[PDB]
């Protein structure tokens, strides 16, 4: 039995425009076992309407998943992604950087 | 995916060598040969895999095509025991086996000294109850069937007295009709006058 | 150029008497087009890409039929692998499987795959010759012998060398505006101030397909690998992909560094420099 | 281990469903069902590549199966089958598309009405005296008559023990009246021995015919004895 | 298209 901690990436589908609508992506990958839990956050609270891809995996048998939702960026709103896993003692949060 | 076998029917004499074919336009990963006696379950003879494979089972000899599209069953010194249906089977793509329609082989015995005779038997219990035993005839001659609604004619049957190497052919006809006679039975068929 | 079709199967056992979880997805190159989920209500093979929706009922009813058999045959494997490794029924274990074919530029067969995994580790895998098996441990050695006896390799090779490339060629031609397309990277680089002495130059590569790409940071010498930071290629969610590479530079020396971008859509490699 | 079918002979009324059983202990995942007409080939009905999953064959209409257990694969002949009467065979392979091992098989015969069922009449015919003088060896003959259905097993018994040497029997019986659908049948067999042994009155010959007919479950409101599964025999002693 | 024949482990 081997376990792998998910690599998390928070980003946007299109380059951020504070007026235009866009998609928020949380890309967990390289994790094992399969059971993972991913939420998208706006200002610390759960964005309810979130969809994800279908469970696939790379060559090294480690799974990858993409959680995405529709959102309109602003100057002072803080977006992030909270992910929990069996390899994670505590729910791990990754704050979104619009230039990363 | 189709498997075709030729010939459909083969009836040769005892002791000779034969060959049964199973051809297909499709390539097969594995091919099987079966032998089925009437009313019983087919017996698995062999499974060929590699191209150009040659395997032997007793007197049977199996050959797999180099392109794995053909197969042949060779019997050496054919015996009346080899009589039966020989089926060609190949690995089907849909999780099944593709079957040929088989080759019905009839290995007829070499009777040493033909003694063609017609006898009449009576019931151990009572009378009339009489049947005709057309027996000890050569293999080539064929006992045709009945035409009279009362008259019932069986087909030839080969029994082997394994005591000291002796086999024989026999046939049976019967009737309740008063005008049924041994001389007027099997006359619908061509039999030797050397009765 | 080169193309491929891949099928990924994920079988996960549930503790106690919970029915096993089965997930099957199909990939042509880097594009998913089908899916199957045991917890779904449809219980059918579903289209993910629009170009595979061309297929009539016979295809979908057929693919549904065959994947149900794939689920049941993997539910069994979960129990069999539990026995091999003396594992309890309380724990949850995962069985993974992949098979597919690779074609050339002329769409002639190149490579075939057929692999298994248990709890994240390799189990049994078909060698490149499509004749042999690689069994990692003595537990998988039982499977290897069972498959050698039943000649699974030969019948698999017929599919990989034949039916697989037949399917892929059909998929490639049905929707060629989607699979055969090559979207070139839309590149730009941004500058950021770290404290004051150092600074970060980030080379962005966005909206590109296929997902295969190479981003390197070079100086007046060449290719400065290490010190540079590289992130895993990520999907944008629109079919295209994203990836950036960055390296921290001292102030003023930003003009000395350059970014090389290599992609299938790019006829020639791109050399990008930062100019104030 | 092996693969079994039960029973060997099966007889039902028209329109009443029946289920055939094929069971294995060969540890096979794949199980198959074939039906075989006289002088014909195998036709795939249903087959299961794995437990809890099955699929239609070439001639799957009128049939239904279940694969809940790996060991068995029950075939249900629905009343909707136009021609139920055939020879059914179950087979199995270690995996789908590989070499299959067949069961003994099961003969199913569906009749219009149970009134057409008749037990066989067995008669032993003593060797013609013209034969002994001519061929120096004798021939015994048994003859089953007027039995429906076609489910019979014939054997020859010498001195309480069964003999297979010098024995031959018809591969196929004869319809006494081919015009009728549920026609009764007739079968013949032979036992040839040396003249010496039939001349010996110390040797006992017995032509035995096992018949498979009706059951205690079926009701027989008629004025002739109930044609149940029975053994009909006829004997003969040595003469001179 | 997936495989048309399945086999246990």
């Amino acid at each position: 039995m081997i376990q792998r901690t998910p690599k998390i990436q928070v980003y946007s589908r299109h380059p951020a425009e504070n007026g235009k609508s866009n998609f928020l992506n949380c890309y967990v990958s390289g994790f094992h076992p399969s059971d993972i839990e991913v939420d998208l956050l706006k200002n610390g609270e759960r964005i309810e309407k979130v969809e994800h891809s279908d469970l696939s995996f790379s060559k090294d048998w480690s799974f990858y998943l993409l959680y995405y939702t529709e959102f309109t960026p602003t100057e002072k709103d803080e977006y992030a992604c909270r992910v929990n896993h069996v390899t994670l003692s505590q729910p791990k949060i990754v704050k979104w950087d619009r230039d990363m | 995916q189709l498997l075709e076998q030729s010939p459909q029917f083969l009836s040769i004499q005892e002791g000779e060598n034969l060959t049964v074919y199973c051809n297909s336009s499709s390539v097969f990963s594995s091919l099987q040969w079966y032998r089925q006696e009437p009313g019983e379950g087919p017996v698995l003879l062999v499974t060929v895999v590699t191209g150009g494979e040659v395997k032997k089972l007793k007197r049977l000899t199996f050959q797999f095509g180099d392109a794995r599209k053909d197969s042949s069953l060779h019997i050496t010194a054919a015996q009346p025991g080899d009589t039966g249906l020989y089926l060609c089977a190949g690995a089907g793509s849909q999780g099944n086996l593709i079957f040929g329609k088989g080759t019905k082989l009839s290995v007829k015995p070499n009777i040493q000294n033909p003694d063609p005779a017609v006898y009449q038997l009576r019931d151990s219990k009572s009378s009339d109850k009489s049947v005709c035993l057309f027996t000890d005839f050569d293999s080539q001659t064929n006992v045709s069937q009945s035409k009279d609604s009362d008259v019932y004619i069986t087909d030839k049957c080969v029994l082997d007295m394994r005591s000291m190497d002796f086999k024989s052919n026999s046939a049976v006809a019967w009737s309740n009709k008063s005008d049924f006679a041994c001389a007027n039975a099997f006359n619908n068929s061509i039999i030797p006058e050397d009765t | 150029g080169s193309h491929s079709m891949r099928y990924f199967f994920t079988s996960v056992s549930r503790p106690g008497r919970g029915e096993p979880r089965f997930i099957a997805v199909g990939y042509v190159d880097d594009t998913q087009f089908v899916r199957f989920d045991s917890d779904a209500a449809s219980q059918r093979m579903e289209p993910r890409a629009p170009w595979i929706e061309q297929e009539g009922p016979e295809y979908w009813d057929g693919e549904t039929r065959k994947v149900k058999a794939h689920s049941q045959t993997h539910r069994v494997d979960l129990g069999t692998l539990r026995g091999y490794y003396n594992q309890s029924e309380a724990g949850s274990h995962t069985v993974q499987r992949m098979y597919g074919c690779d074609v050339g530029s002329d769409w002639r067969f190149l490579r075939g795959y057929h692999q298994y995994a248990y709890d994240g580790k390799d189990y049994i895998a078909l060698k490149e010759d499509l004749r042999s098996w690689t069994a990692a441990d003595m537990a998988a050695q039982t499977t290897k012998h069972k498959w050698e006896a039943a000649h699974v390799a030969e019948q698999l090779r017929a599919y990989l060398e034949g039916t697989c490339v037949e399917w892929l060629r059909r998929y490639l031609e049905n929707g060629k505006e989607t699979l055969q397309r090559t979207d070139a990277p839309k590149t730009h680089m941004t500058h950021h101030a770290v404290s004051d002495h150092e600074a970060t130059l980030r080379c962005w590569a966005l909206s590109f397909y296929p997902a295969e790409i190479t981003l390197t940071w070079q100086r007046d010498g060449e290719d400065q690998t290490q010190d540079t930071e590289l992130v895993e290629t990520r999907p944008a969610g629109d079919g295209t992909f994203q990836k950036w590479a960055a390296v921290v530079v001292p102030s003023g020396q930003e003009q000395r560094y350059t970014c090389h971008v290599q992609h299938e859509g790019l006829p020639k490699p791109l050399t990008l420099r930062w100019e104030p | 281990g092996g693969i079994t079918q039960s029973p060997k002979y099966l007889f039902r009324k028209e329109g009443q469903n029946v289920t055939l059983s094929c069971e294995q202990n060969l540890n096979h995942d794949a199980m198959y069902w074939y039906r075989q007409d006289p002088g014909q080939g195998l036709r795939l009905i249903y087959y299961s590549q794995i437990v809890n999953d099955f699929q239609k064959g070439d001639i799957a209409e009128g049939y239904s199966v279940s694969r809940e257990k790996k060991e068995s694969f029950p075939l249900t002949v629905t009343s909707a089958q136009k021609n139920p009467t055939a020879f059914y065979l179950c087979a199995s392979s270690i995996r789908s598309s590989y070499e299959q091992y067949f069961g003994p098989g099961t003969r199913l015969t569906v009749t219009e009405d149970l009134k057409n069922v008749f037990p066989p009449e067995v008669a032993v015919f003593e060797p013609s005296e013209a034969e002994i003088s001519h061929t120096q060896k004798a021939t015994l003959v048994c003859l089953a008559t007027g039995f429906y259905p076609d489910h019979v097993e014939l054997s020859w018994w010498v001195n309480g023990k069964e003999v297979h040497s010098g024995v031959c029997t018809d591969p196929q019986p004869l319809k006494e009246q081919p015009a009728l659908n549920d026609s009764r049948y007739a079968l013949s067999s032979r036992l040839r021995v040396s003249a010496t042994f039939w001349q010996d009155p110390r040797n006992h010959f017995r032509c035995q015919v096992q018949f498979y007919g009706l059951s205690e479950n079926d009701e027989w409101t008629q004025d002739r004895a109930k044609p149940v599964t029975q053994i009909v025999s006829a004997e003969a002693w040595g003469r001179a | 298209g997936i495989l048309e024949f399945v086999f246990t482990l």
